[PDB]
DNA sequence: TAGACACC
DNA sequence: GGTGTCTA
């Protein structure tokens, strides 16, 4: 580009070639299944009892737990492993749900950063930091905390919130409506 | 005394000394008793009813002996924060040669334990320039050692006596704040309807003018609906404790007598095994469904 | 062939525009970044006196500069690289042309829509600046009758909306707005002094760096 | 019969150089000469799953059939690191003259492994038309699923009666074969087709075997625990336990593992609610070695299989 | 004299260290398949795995050593990342000597779980210089080490010894335990204290040659003594002799008496009932203990939580 | 306005106490570590002409250091900071100031219980000799008619009885035994000459180096004894 | 005792052969790596004067080039080493020597089996190439009536078959063939020129780079082969 | 400095 | 989830 007739050169071609290890990194990246289809792809083979394995997958004993716990046909199972469910293989977890639930069929981040704020510029707990939001948004609407404390949100704090891409869009949410 | 700037009410009304709290009898001369002597010790301050103020009570011993102080959430404080901040706060002497008082509020927070372990050492190792202060609901969240290392301080039951006075310190308090924050007083059994609502709970009280009855569930559970159970149940996760208890009160009352052999049964067996149970909020919509069913 | 300190600084740069290279026998080395959007060119005082992809080329300088000067490259009896020291030789992969991204001809640039010079220290600070404040995407621009460059950091600032940096090339005479943006990453010219060729055809643009040693030329986008 | 001399081990010492002298089923065979003819190998994953078979020496000999410019990476080696410096040197490094670049990857399915996996696939994106790659696999889900687009996932396994009738044979024979260059006796002929029934899938074991016993230069694991609680027997599982307590989070981990293959679909919800229970009260329980008792006559009990 | 003394060292259960093969009292054949390894001279890769501390395994790695004149290095498993079997290591196994002396890397407790790495790096390494140089790995846990490593060794388990062998054993020890009280200045009253200290904690060499140091705070073993001995893990004759009554009384007071180390009293009991009651009763047993068992730490009151173990067995079980 | 060589110098230094700065119109600049245990004070020859709080000193100056040195900074139209160089002009962000810390005001040091000097090539060889015997606390005391200096490693020696260093800064006239314990931590200052001024009520305690550039005044340890 | 910048330098130098010593009083300094592949020994202009271990001789050297030259090391009166400085005292430990691993003496070599040299700047390119090319084992072989070395990379190359470098000491006049390989990690020497004598007896085998300042004996790997 | 693995 | 360790 720049070199006009060039060849074809896909994504993957480019990086290797160049050896930016990023657009490697990332290109690898790209090909592997979203954690939403996978949390999905699991949920319905216990219910529906079909083929899959996991560990080439991402598992919360929480999900699957809670997920299942919608049908009171299912929670009899979610309680076991509810109880026992710790220290159970991600694995076994898995297969104690599988032949369990016998039938089938199926049907914060931003509230975080303000709550974990308004914990720190108080000095109180996370538990009345909730009761804190609560009294503000019906009352006082609370942008107008939301100004005087947009002044604490310091680089390095954005990391206890969360590690991605997904802290520095919330850098700017908090420097915007108010 | 207000902090005239803060934006809550509990925050910016927060008494300052030991005296202006409301407080039993027994209470505020054990507090006073402390403060006397000038130098905090390690001390355990719990509940275990909430709203009771523990952080409140702990944030004025340290003004009363003027303390530097560090503020902890308990939730917070992980194995590598008391490793650097604490034990650089712990560490330093001051330069004003006040005591250095660590307060942890609500250290019985879950996965903490590790971190309450570590403290064993800690705390006799920074004993002339520092104290913790802990702040629990309920104690058996404290492991025994720091238990060893603290005095044990517990909350509260208010004496008839203190019952009528404490009422009217509330009472010509919140009649105070009211005064400052120019709302209007239409009626004066309106603020003393207040005192009484929720009385042991104040913090509670303030929140309100700033702007529980179990029968949501009761209601849902004659109803023997699911949608409305399972969502009432991360509800009362918080303390199930307490709510358990408040249930087979009012359950034993409003059913059959051959219900209130099984009621026990599924309560107690629930009760039972709570903190055994991974997600607790999904143990206590397992209770719902089979209270509903029996 | 031998190859001068000078010539081997050359190619050390070159190397971070390409990993690999091409070099062709005669006296011009040229190469071009895998994306296109960085090609370099240079005639050399050294003679290049035989065909050979290194694949790479920043290993096969390191290696060169632990030999000594006079050391001979030529081409193996196998047909792989052969440094030839006094007492030591040196064997180094000749690499399959096919896997060693090469220019096809040096394009004449056509000639320039706008021209401006950089002096080398102000191309060191805008480099140097550039790490510290995170500037990944430039603008060569017009403001006020004279041609500027503008720094932005297009991750927090996806428009270039916020002007991290500013230098201030020269006085423009002509009349034409343009707004040249330029990919930081491709800005990897040698230090020193640029004539700064600019062209553009509607959606198409590109810039020339004409140093002293070498040319840049370097995509934009306008 | 091949030899690779200056090896220790005969399984890594005689190791089936072509693909013909690899001992295989019907369609497997064919299979692979069938590739080895178009002299060109594409993008493979032979998977197994049950282990022996032959994945890694068929992987080898493709190679060679076609005379293939060959690296060999074990899949555990196969790391971040790797597959940017030495696999893209190779790929791109050039060999003159006729060889094929194939780069097989072996056992790659291991646990660690699959950003490793998801770095290929766009590799192979990358370097595909210069080199061509054969991974090796024990359970194919232990490959992502785009490793399982591009390649060609081909089976290994299950002879048929026929097969088996002379696939036995074809390892009695070359059994006779590795024994006559060891100077090992053979006193039995029966004993030898003994061995390539009593384990006949497994090629791989049935060589580590031999090494063992020609100990005098003649021919004649959870697993302890597994077969006791078959046995349902208390003697042995009693004193099992103590030899475990050492590590019960490993032990027990790996105790669900082989009980739930091994086991009913009705004992396996069983088999969980007894263990999960155990490892939950683990920590409490003030003497290990018994609790672990305690779980297993409990097992021995309601598991059946 | 008969004992070797280190001599450098207070501690005393090091310094009677066994220097040699003889010395160490291991099960018959071990000692064989150990002296017959020396014999030959050149040694091959083995792992030497208790679990249970105590049983000779870093002192036969030693010892075989020693026996051999082997060019020897001692290594920290715990330090063997691997850079480590890269660097140091491997420079070793490569190395020629050339004193003429077979080289012997001992890897001590080697059986950690995340030198999973190392241990796949050593398979490799093992094979590579077999003609040079021998590895012994010693470990408290196997399974922590790789099979292919396993695999690659001879495996030699101690501390299971055959009844005969574990005769033997305790014949010899005590032995041993006198030879070295002889040396260390400890006047011997009765026997009795000294034999109850070799049965009382077997497998464990290590801890029996502690015990005794312990004891000797008054530098005799009289009957005084002895009386100490079999009270921490004594006799639970009056326990199980209340239990075949069936009374309360009796096991209610017997009760707060174990409180104390339940996690000890309760594998003592299940040891001595299984063998005294029926078979049916032995599945029972089990239950009724290990649920118990299972649950202390949960239960408030410790001395209670045992009463209630011991009339839930004398309802079920039968002899 | 302008900072000179020397200015940046300091600001640096500064830098190592506590990561960001807190900025006044005048001609005094100071900072606090975040965690209190040291302090830093000093009059500048360039005069700063508005108030300004910058997160990242240290980058802030490495920017600086690129521009000449008539490089004019200003307040920017928008309100962070323009380095405005001959051709070039930078921006770097100004911060919430509730986001850095800052000392309240400059307290007056209590006239000094025991005073001495540090050369400049002694204070040097302490921190340096400090990284390698691995000395993490310090103590200013008195032996045999002098103020010595004496690095212990309080990892490996809990009591401080072992002294891994001494050093002689001078004679001790007064009758009191002092036993001062610093963190090595907090030796912040930049190299030079200082006098030392030892300040002690009770409990309480500091040390205040006075040098040439500025001042740093440094919390004593809880175990510090002393008659004064 | 007082060390000279030439000891410590050597000193330093062994250092990276073993990260302890055990130095004897007498002008003769030796260290051997832990793995035993590799021995050094000195003579040295500077006197010892006692028996000392040192644990981190790395940190020890450190430390030194911290004081004067005249600073003088003696023995501690709790036995630790003290180094004296003209204003300053520094403590360093004494090591258990049982901690600390040293050669039991200094084995004659054996006559050589073979005798070349390698010149200062040949060694430097060996030793600096080596990182470039990934050359981990070396061959001092027998080529057209040379002595040359050719280097390796085993990672990639497990049977020594392709020669990534070449260096041609001297012709070689007797008519044995040896293949003496070396391990790269193995070839501590400090830059300078070296007598190389080879020693060979079946299947052990080991050279001794003999330099102006110290002596170096290195195993060569199992895989050596020879006529001798 | 992360992610893999392992144990609460 | 937290904490620790190791390899990258
Ligand atoms: N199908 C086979 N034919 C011949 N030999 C085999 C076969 N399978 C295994 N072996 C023996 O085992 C060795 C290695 O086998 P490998 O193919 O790695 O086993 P796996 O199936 O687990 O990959 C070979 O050298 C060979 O002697
Ligand atoms: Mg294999
Ligand atoms: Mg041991």
């Amino acid at each position: 580009s720049l070199f006009k007739d060039d060849i074809q050169l896909n994504e993957h071609q480019v990086a290797w070639y160049s050896k930016d290890w990023t657009a490697v990194q990332s290109a690898a990246d790209s090909f592997k299944e979203k954690a939403e289809n996978e949390f999905f792809e699991i949920i319905g083979a216990i219910n529906n009892k079909t083929k899959c394995s996991i560990a080439q997958k991402d598992y919360s004993k929480f999900m699957v737990e809670n997920a299942l716990s919608q049908f009171p046909e299912c929670m009899p199972a979610v309680y076991a492993m509810n109880l026992i469910g710790s220290g159970l293989s991600d694995e076994a977890h898995f297969n104690y749900l599988m032949a369990a639930v016998p039938r089938g069929k199926r049907y914060d981040s931003t509230e975080v950063l303000i709550i974990k704020l308004l914990a720190k510029r108080y000095q109180v707990n996370t538990n009345d930091a909730i009761n804190y939001k609560s009294i503000l948004t019906k009352n006082g609407k609370l942008p107008l905390v939301l100004k005087e404390l947009k002044g604490l949100v310091t680089d390095d704090f954005l990391k206890e919130v969360t590690k991605n891409v997904k802290e520095q869009k919330q850098l700017k949410k908090l420097a915007l409506e108010w | 005394t207000v902090n005239e700037k803060e934006h809550i009410l509990e925050q910016k009304y927060r008494p300052s000394t030991i005296d202006e709290c409301i407080l039993p009898a027994f209470d505020k001369e054990t507090f006073k008793s402390i403060t006397s002597k000038g130098k905090i010790p390690h001390i355990i301050l719990h509940s275990p009813s909430p709203g009771t103020g523990k952080t409140t009570v702990a944030k004025a011993l340290c003004h009363d002996v003027n303390a530097d102080m560090m503020f902890v959430n308990g939730s917070d404080c992980k194995i590598d924060f008391v490793r650097g901040p604490l034990t650089n706060f712990a560490s330093a002497a001051s330069f004003d040669g006040r005591q250095k008082v660590i307060v942890i509020d609500e250290f019985d927070r879950s996965g903490l334990a590790e971190s309450q372990r570590h403290l064993r050492s800690f705390m006799e190792a920074y004993s002339s320039n520092c104290s913790i202060i802990i702040t629990a609901n309920n104690i058996d969240g404290i492991i025994k050692p720091l238990q060893s290392r603290c005095r044990v301080i517990t909350f509260g039951q208010p004496t008839d006596e203190d019952k009528i006075e404490m009422m009217k310190q509330m009472i010509r308090r919140l009649t105070e704040i009211c005064k400052h924050e120019g709302i209007a007083i239409a009626d004066m059994k309106v603020v003393a309807a207040l005192v009484k609502k929720n009385f042991p709970d104040f913090r509670k009280t303030i929140g309100e003018l700033d702007s529980g009855a179990i029968d949501d569930v009761l209601e849902s559970l004659k109803n023997k609906d699911v949608k409305q159970l399972r969502a009432l149940a991360p509800k009362y996760a918080a303390d199930y404790s307490w709510f358990v208890g408040k249930l087979a009160e009012e359950i034993y009352s409003r059913v059959t007598p051959q219900s209130i052999i099984r009621m026990y049964e599924i309560v107690g067996e629930n009760n039972q095994y709570h903190g055994i149970a991974a997600n607790t909020e999904l143990h206590l919509a397992y209770l719902f469904i089979q209270l509903a069913c029996e | 062939m031998k190859l001068s300190k000078d010539t081997t600084a050359l190619l050390k740069n070159f190397a971070t525009i390409n990993s690999g290279i091409m070099l062709k026998s005669g006296q011009f080395i040229m190469t071009r970044a895998v994306n296109g959007t960085t090609y370099a060119e240079a005639n050399i005082s050294d003679v290049i006196d035989f065909d050979v992809a290194i694949y790479d080329l920043n290993g096969f300088l390191g290696i060169l500069s632990l030999v000594n000067d006079d050391a001979e490259i030529s081409q193996s009896e196998d047909g792989n690289i052969k440094i030839a020291d006094a007492r030591s030789t040196i064997f180094w992969p000749a690499a399959d042309p096919s896997t060693v991204v090469a220019p096809n001809k040096p394009i004449p640039f056509p000639v320039a829509s706008a021209v401006t010079e950089i002096k080398a220290e102000d191309l060191q600070q805008l480099l140097r600046v550039s790490r510290g404040l995170q500037i990944d995407t430039i603008a060569i621009t017009v403001k006020e009758g004279k041609i500027v460059i503008n720094g932005f950091n297009k991750v927090e600032d996806s428009a270039l909306t916020r002007v991290k940096y500013s230098l201030t090339l020269g006085d423009y005479d002509g009349e034409n707005t343009f707004n040249f943006i330029i990919n930081m990453a491709n800005m990897k010219m040698q230090p020193g002094n640029y004539k700064l060729l600019l062209w553009a055809k509607g959606k198409q643009g590109a810039a020339k760096f004409e140093g002293e040693h070498a040319n840049y030329v370097v995509a934009l986008e306008a």
